[PDB]
């Protein structure tokens, strides 16, 4: 089963930096307002932090995801990543 | 230099979130017909009992 | 500078690629699924 | 039917070209024997040009393209493929347009790597 919500929100924020107009004053808060969830979707169920090695259940769209530490879904491992370059671009560059 | 090969690597980047996006919304149409075909499924096995 | 940028680019574009890679083969993987429903589902009305 | 040999194709690819090694004497030889194969999945089969305005077979997975302008029109492989007679039968296809843009700026770039 693999995660809608976080693909979706993945899209939604890397759409937002990757097309940061200089011009929009209200971009900023935009991209502000939408990076706690994004960063929400991706988060262990038992830590709270970021997936460290995502488990996902196949039967249903529990959207619950674990630690192995606390089935392994390749898709949420990849948008972790993604989330951690894309923080990465967002500290490098200014907005 | 760096600033064209960067800016084409935006767009490129960009182009692949929109490929990204196309591909969701398939497999949502794959869970929508797999879950619909699974009930109508589980439906056309009570005709066995009525027997 | 833009380097930098540029280099992490690379890598969130080649992470984007892994991603379009899993979504591939799991789209197939549900092709699969649906035939073998259907060929079921078949057989079943046959019988 | 999305494209499959289009993806496979792109992802190849896509990532032999982000991880170019000039100090690789096979690398270059390797991108110029996938890439050719890779234009192809994206070639209109009337044409021979770039799918324009992709128009896809739903009726069967052979996976050969036309544009939209392009239907009703004899096809350029001979023997002709079985599947795709049907012109009636395809529908537009918005994963293959999404990658021949892909493809378009991969050679935008690709250019710029070797100049
Ligand atoms: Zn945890
Ligand atoms: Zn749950
Ligand atoms: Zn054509
Ligand atoms: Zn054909």
């Amino acid at each position: 089963m693999n995660p809608v919500n976080a693909t979706a929100l993945y899209i939604s924020a890397s759409r937002l930096v990757l097309n940061y107009d200089p011009g929009d004053p209200k971009a900023f808060t935009e991209i502000n307002r939408l990076l706690p969830y994004f960063r929400q979707s991706l988060s262990c169920c038992v830590c709270g932090h970021l997936l460290q090695d995502p488990i996902a259940p196949t039967n249903s769209t529990c959207q619950h995801y674990v630690c192995k530490t606390c089935e392994e879904n390749k898709q949420l491992s990849i948008l972790v990543n993604c989330y951690k370059k894309l923080c990465e671009y967002i500290t490098q560059t200014t907005l | 230099g760096a600033s064209s090969q960067a800016a084409c690597l935006k767009q490129i980047l960009l182009l692949q979130l929109d490929l990204i996006e196309q591909q969701q919304q398939q497999l949502q149409a794959k869970e929508k017909e797999i879950e619909e075909l699974k009930s109508e499924r589980d439906t056309l096995l009570a005709r066995i009992e009525r027997m």
